[PDB]
């Protein structure tokens, strides 16, 4: 596997982990803001946001909070997904209209 | 439930040096001294001079989570509401009160009889506009 | 949202494809996946660029660092899916395969010519290989390469870049190792000569205009932005698209009233040019794969406590 | 420094913190500056506003909740100035959310009449920006500024 | 000192450009601006690179130690 990669902030995760805050090795912006937005669309999440502790380590912070339907690392996986299957949206128009063209 | 409404015409709608809010001057149809000045964002409920807005304010409507499937709330019936919190009161004059809003800092000043103000008190309230 | 609805109301439109550059636009798209496709378009697709200078000799004008830094800066046309990964934990000898890496050499030596015709200025005709280009650069395949590349030879994508000048005596001798890189690392790997996104202009009229003010009004904008139309005899928005935004409407007094300018939120033009290794569509294909693989590899990583 | 003692000492006597206001005259020599206060004039204007996901946004990346300030181990936020048509916060709602993250819980919020650098006729008719109100730690009325 | 390789800001290539530049002024006679367009530079970013570009090798290289004057 790889376990460096992400991991969870326990000291900002609640007992029923309808709360959350994970910490992502090497990635910024780029990565962030577009899986917030993701996120955000989620109608259980509460609260979420992301942010670059500082420019000269390669760390991204994101928290998630829930209305208690799901927990955290639910939104963190929906959200995930639902960033991949965008994706897949993109190419996938981009491909008919170059063909098309 | 309910504090207080009226049917207000307005006077004067300033841009100020912003532009997106405007501040409002208006008097009520009912009441001789009953008067108002609001912030608004006018950029979502535009106003101009003579319109005529139906004000409300009331304690609750019947915490904040984004609208979902069939949620009904006392905000249906308008076009523009928002939420804020009385911090001053003041006599005017023997007979006249002013009660002082802020929401997010847009400022509604309201001017009127002290038995029409009645059941305003020092605490957080929603408005309510509709034309 | 839902991401049905999503694939129901983005649309792409191709205003120009070409083998350098594309123009073309996303619409109703968010601008954070804008952002990301372009930041990553940048700075996130591989490319193979020179990487390690071996100097054997340059007696040239030109300091042996700065020329490594020039010959780092052409740009290979080369296709990176042909190449894998260094891994930069082994020795130099472990660290170079065929599989790494692209060998390319540079040989000249600068003599004088006799036969010069007298009073020229012309160093062609003064002296031979005094200037030398990226052309110049010879693919020395290695290993299964003399296969692999046989039907595609490794080549500058600008032959005529200017690499160094010399003169009668002096000479250069090198090898370049050139592997896979990325723009976030060095700029030299990045495989744009730039990705960049406009959003689209909104002009709207807040009130007929019309007559003399019409044709006015039309040159506040560039040609063919503000249509006058023939019978209203008023003005109208012809297509945002050509706005440049230089806002000079809005220095004219009698217009400053009647109009705001805009923008479609969701509504990007995207120009991309390609340094000259692969083409646009492909840099575009390979960053909006590369964001999905970020989600993925995530998915897919346990969250230590 | 190489011992517990003096550890100790660098943490709660020399510290920065402990150093908010000067022994000459005992005011302010730490505070923000430049791009800061410019900032502040503008997020804290009549005209800002901002919608659910950017309100949450600047509020996470300014607090650190992840820190020695688990003032409590969830954020909190307030609710809408707008509702409707559409729901948004203002500038001022963001300190005040800032505040009630960052001060204590057990705690009444601050209350605070002061004045800034800004006369009220540069916001125009009838403004009262120039007061700056805190209510409850609440933000109700002013800019905030190099005062 | 020589032709830059890549344009500061762009990253377009420009270091191809710098003798056909020449040629053109010279040549064909055409002033800087219409050159510089028929070379494809057209951000004001790539502009300036070849706009300004003061080929100062051509000096050093009349320096050379390597032969006979
Ligand atoms: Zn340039």
């Amino acid at each position: 596997p790889d376990r460096e990669k992400i991991k969870l902030l326990t000291q900002a995760t609640s007992e029923d982990g309808t709360s959350a805050s994970f910490q992502i090795v090497e990635e910024d912006h780029t990565l962030g803001n577009a899986l917030r937005y993701v996120i955000m669309k989620n109608p259980d999440v509460e609260f979420c946001g992301y942010s670059i502790p500082h420019p000269s380590e390669n760390l991204l912070n994101i928290r998630i909070q829930t209305y208690g339907e799901t927990t955290a690392v639910d939104a963190l996986q929906k959200g995930l997904k639902d960033l991949m299957d965008l994706c897949d949206v993109v190419e996938s128009k981009f491909t008919e209209k170059i063909k098309s063209m | 439930n309910t504090l207080f409404d009226d049917i207000f015409q307005v006077s004067e709608v300033d841009p100020g040096r912003y532009n997106k809010v405007c501040r409002i001057e208006a008097a009520s149809t009912t009441q001789d001294q009953c008067k108002l000045t609001l912030d608004i964002n006018v950029e979502l409920f535009p106003v101009a001079a003579q319109d005529s807005l139906t004000v409300t304010i009331a304690s609750s409507l019947n915490s904040w989570r984004p609208p979902q499937a069939g949620d009904r709330s006392l905000a249906d019936d308008y076009d523009y509401v928002m939420y804020g919190t009385a911090y001053k009161f003041e006599e005017v004059s023997k007979d006249l009160i002013a009660v002082y809003y802020s929401f997010g800092g847009l400022l509604m000043r309201l001017e009127g009889n002290y038995r029409n103000l009645n059941n305003l008190k020092q605490e957080n309230a929603y408005l309510l506009i509709r034309r | 949202w839902n991401v049905e609805k999503f694939k129901k109301d983005f649309e792409v439109n191709i205003s120009s494809l070409d083998a350098r550059e594309a123009n073309f636009d996303l619409i109703n798209i968010d601008t954070s996946i804008a952002n990301a496709f372009r930041r990553i378009m940048i700075s996130e697709v591989p490319s193979v660029a020179a990487e390690y200078v071996y100097f054997f000799n340059n007696t040239s004008v030109i300091q042996d660092e700065v020329l490594a830094h020039r010959i780092g800066l052409v740009p290979l046309k080369v296709d990176p899916d042909m190449l894998t990964w260094v891994d930069s934990n082994l020795p130099d000898d472990e660290k170079f395969t065929d599989e790494n890496t692209i060998v390319l050499s540079l040989n000249v030596k600068c003599t004088r010519n006799p036969d010069a015709p007298k009073g020229s200025t012309d160093p062609k005709e003064l002296y031979n290989n005094a200037h030398v280009y990226a052309r110049d650069l010879k693919f020395e395949p290695q290993g299964r390469q003399s296969t692999t590349f046989a039907d595609c030879p490794v080549v500058p994508a600008d032959p005529d870049i200017l690499l160094a000048k010399l003169r009668p005596g002096q000479e250069i001798s090198l090898k370049a190792h050139c592997i896979l890189g990325i723009g976030g690392d060095h700029a030299k790997f990045s495989p744009v000569s730039t990705a960049s996104y406009r959003l689209l202009p909104q002009i709207n009229i807040l009130q007929p205009i019309k007559g003399e003010s019409a044709r006015r009004f039309q040159k506040c904008f560039p040609p063919g932005v503000i249509g006058i139309d023939e019978g209203s005899d008023e003005a109208y928005v012809k297509d945002a698209r050509k706005d440049t935004v230089s806002r000079e409407v809005l220095r004219y007094e009698e217009f400053a009233d009647k109009v705001k300018l805009g923008r479609v939120r969701n509504h990007f033009i995207f120009n991309v040019e390609s340094a000259g290794a692969m083409t646009p569509e492909e840099i575009f294909f390979k960053s909006v794969r590369i964001l999905k693989n970020k989600a993925e590899y995530l998915k897919n990583c346990p969250i230590t406590q | 420094p190489q011992n517990e003692n003096a550890r100790a000492e660098a943490l709660n006597l020399a510290n920065t913190d402990s150093q908010y206001l000067t022994p000459t005259s005992g005011s302010p020599v730490r505070g923000l500056i430049q791009d800061h206060i410019s900032a502040g004039v503008w997020l804290t204007s009549k005209d800002s506003f901002f919608t659910r996901e950017q309100y949450q946004q600047y509020i996470y990346g300014c607090i650190r909740p992840e820190d020695g300030h688990t003032t409590r181990s969830k954020i909190v936020t307030l609710p809408p100035t707008i509702f409707k048509p559409y729901p948004l916060w203002t500038g001022k709602q963001i300190i005040t959310t800032v505040l009630l993250n960052v001060t204590p819980p057990d705690m009444p919020g601050i209350n605070l009449i002061s004045k800034n650098k800004i006369k009220n006729e540069y916001w125009g008719k009838g403004s009262l920006e120039n007061e700056v109100l805190f209510k409850d730690g609440a933000l109700l009325c002013g800019i905030l500024d190099k005062s | 000192m020589i032709v830059p390789v890549r344009c500061f800001s762009c990253g377009k290539v420009v270091g191809d450009k710098w003798e056909s530049y020449l040629n053109l002024l010279q040549e064909d006679e055409l002033d800087e601006g219409t050159a510089l367009s028929r070379l494809g530079l057209k951000r004001y970013c790539c502009r300036r690179m070849i706009l300004t570009h003061v080929d100062l090798i051509e000096k050093f290289l009349r320096y050379n130690p390597l032969e006979k004057r």
